[PDB]
């Protein structure tokens, strides 16, 4: 019945201070326990940032992150933060917050924060036209582009279309731009005759795009 | 001439798991006929020993344990089982006789912001023995390196509290137990049954 | 700081079967060994502590063992949910480290990748830059590699590929792989091929196109 929800922005620049605060609900801090922070970069392993106790305040870091890493508990609001100063980009990763350091046993879902001198951008969505009548099935798909805050939506047909979909993890560019494909296979039959759209959301700006993606 | 079973039932205070309280009974008649009239009971276990049973036996002494634990935790009161709750609080022997009661207390052991009043052991050496109580507030070493008595790297204040908040869930909500251990020493039996 | 490393790294096992998972300490570490579950997109679970200790709401066929520098993870009877990437942890010592991970998946059948090419869309293109995007779809083995060719150069360090997660219905992995170039740096070259090898193709297969046919 305690749930940790991690909070903050995606978006900082490198040499920066990263800021995110980690909201506990179902337990007040300072009753007990000891809470801490671990991050995850995308695709490697896990690594532990530091912890303290709740009771006393009493705090431990990676001696690795030492000179760079603060956690606090906040006053009368129940949460902790994590500060880290003169990021690059080496602390891109998926942060989490998480609880009884020993034997991390509560986690919250985590967030995603990127290190990349790009702000705020809403991609551009370019088609990526079947070409056959090549297999019985063919592929097509959109080319979601140069966006940097990662949270992306994909959908085809207005969610009508799920079957044989693949939407692919983005990729950081040396733009410091997230890209990713979204893609379906579909009879070769329904090509030219059925409409396929896909729906692109970018909820960290105010980007919505429908493309529609034809047999060039 | 009955035995004192409301004293403990119906117990204004509960001890902590890992602080069980322990009644023991002698020189009374035991009336189970109230025990299990009663529909407020969540758990009713009943090991080596049976109501009709209670009904005619005889024990030299019989225990009372009572304790406050979370919902989904009253499976650990039992013989043979592994946890926070039976390796560190509260242990059972695997040739249990006896009885567990539990029901929901959600109306007294829950406040609103959380009640932490109610403590368990959540680090410990080893195992607890059948029936051993530890209340040893020492801080734990995790790890290799020591604590000189302090909150060191990797050390731990061993007792921590149940939030038991009223809107917790149902697993979560806290549980009174108690626990009721019959024993047939070789002397003369002063706790009997109706049906004797 | 103790180095902590999974020996398998990666490993295929249908359901029902059972698997061992490696874990090892660059130095003694007795039994502060922890065993964790990730699955993709999700925080890791806690399954074992003191290297034995199963945690409460665990099963059974999960078992640790171990002291010292070596410790093993070991499933029975493997189930469809028990299918996610394990990590190792050690709290020996002031600097909490993890392994880098152990990814089991399910064994199936080998399939071959189904290879598109796409070429630069024209509003792209308009845009002033392009990307030529390759895609493998369903192939069982996730280890794949794909070779972009152009003007039958092998061209290596303007490319990026990502994969999907294992499926849920048909148990294979899909990917795709972007070259991306400027419209006058995509103008100078005429012909844009992919060359993908598998385990499950005898010949690497290639899907090429003429720009401007
Ligand atoms: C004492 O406990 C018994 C057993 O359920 C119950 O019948 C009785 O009403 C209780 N009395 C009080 C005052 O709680």
């Amino acid at each position: 019945q305690v749930q940790l929800q991690e909070s903050g922005p995606g978006l900082v620049k490198p040499s920066e201070t990263l800021s995110l605060t980690c909201a506990v609900s179902g337990y007040s801090i300072s009753s007990g326990y000891y809470w801490g922070w671990i991050r995850q970069p995308p695709g490697k392993g896990l690594e532990y940032i530091g912890y303290f106790s709740g009771t006393t305040g009493s705090t431990y870091y990676n001696p690795s992150l030492k000179s760079r890493v603060t956690i606090s508990k906040d006053t009368s609001k129940n949460q902790f933060s994590l500060k880290l100063n003169s990021v690059t980009a080496a602390d891109t990763a998926v942060y989490y917050c998480a609880r009884q350091p020993p034997r991390f046993d509560v986690w919250g879902p985590g967030v995603l924060v990127t290190v990349s001198t790009a702000s705020t951008k809403g991609p551009s969505v370019f088609p990526l036209a079947p070409s056959s009548r090549s297999e019985s099935t063919a592929a097509l798909g959109c080319l979601v582009k140069d966006y940097f805050p990662e949270p992306v939506t994909v959908s085809w047909n207005s969610g009508s279309l799920t079957s044989g979909v693949h939407t692919f993890p983005a990729v950081l560019q040396s733009s410091g731009l997230y890209s990713l494909s979204s893609v379906v296979t579909v009879p070769s039959s329904s090509l030219g005759t059925q409409t396929y759209v896909c729906n692109v959301n970018h909820k960290p700006s105010n980007t919505k795009v429908d493309k529609r993606v034809e047999i060039k | 001439n009955l035995c004192p079973f409301g004293e403990v039932f119906n117990a204004t205070r509960f001890a902590s798991v890992y602080a069980w309280n322990r009644k023991r009974i002698s020189n009374c008649v035991a009336d189970y006929s109230v025990l299990y009239n009663s529909a407020s009971f969540s758990t009713f276990k009943c090991y080596g020993v049976s109501p009709t049973k209670l009904n005619d036996l005889c024990f030299t002494n019989v225990y009372a344990d009572s304790f406050v634990i979370r919902g989904d935790e009253v499976r650990q009161i039992a013989p043979g089982q592994t946890g926070k709750i039976a390796d560190y609080n509260y242990k059972l022997p695997d040739d249990f006789t006896g009885c567990v009661i539990a029901w929901n207390s959600n109306n007294l052991d829950s406040k609103v912001g959380g009640n932490y009043n109610y403590l368990y052991r959540l680090f410990r050496k080893s195992n607890l023995k059948p029936f051993e109580r530890d209340i040893s507030t020492e801080i734990y070493q995790a790890g290799s390196t020591p604590c000189n008595g302090v909150e060191g790297f990797n050390c731990y204040f061993p007792l921590q509290s149940y939030g038991f908040q009223p809107t917790n869930g149902v697993g979560y909500q806290p549980y009174r137990v108690v626990v009721l251990s019959f024993e047939l020493l070789h002397a003369p039996a002063t706790v009997c049954g109706p049906g004797s | 700081d103790i180095q902590m490393t999974q020996s398998p790294s990666s490993l295929s096992a249908s359901v029902g079967d059972t698997v061992t998972i490696t874990c090892r300490a660059s130095q003694g570490i007795s039994n502060f060994l922890n065993w964790y579950q990730q699955k993709p997109g999700k925080a890791p679970k806690l399954l074992i502590y003191d290297a034995s200790r199963l945690e409460s709401g665990v099963p059974s066929r999960f078992s640790g063992s171990g002291s010292g520098t070596e410790f093993t993870l070991t499933i029975s009877s493997l189930q469809p949910e028990d299918f996610a990437t394990y990590h190792c942890l050690q709290y020996d010592s002031d600097p909490f480290i993890f392994g880098p991970g152990t990814k089991v998946d399910i064994k199936r059948t080998v399939a071959a990748p189904s290879v598109f090419i796409f070429p630069p869309s024209d509003e792209q293109l308009k845009s002033g830059t392009a990307s030529v995007v390759c895609l493998l779809n369903n192939f069982y083995p996730r280890e794949a590699k794909v070779q972009w060719k152009v003007d039958n150069a092998l061209q290596s360090g303007n490319s990026q590929e990502s994969v999907t997660e294992q499926d849920s219905k048909d148990s294979t992995y899909s990917l795709s792989s972007t070259l991306t170039l400027s419209k006058a740096d995509y103008e100078k070259h005429k012909v844009y091929a992919c060359e993908v090898t598998h385990q499950g193709l005898s010949s690497p297969v290639t899907k090429s196109f003429n720009r401007g046919e």
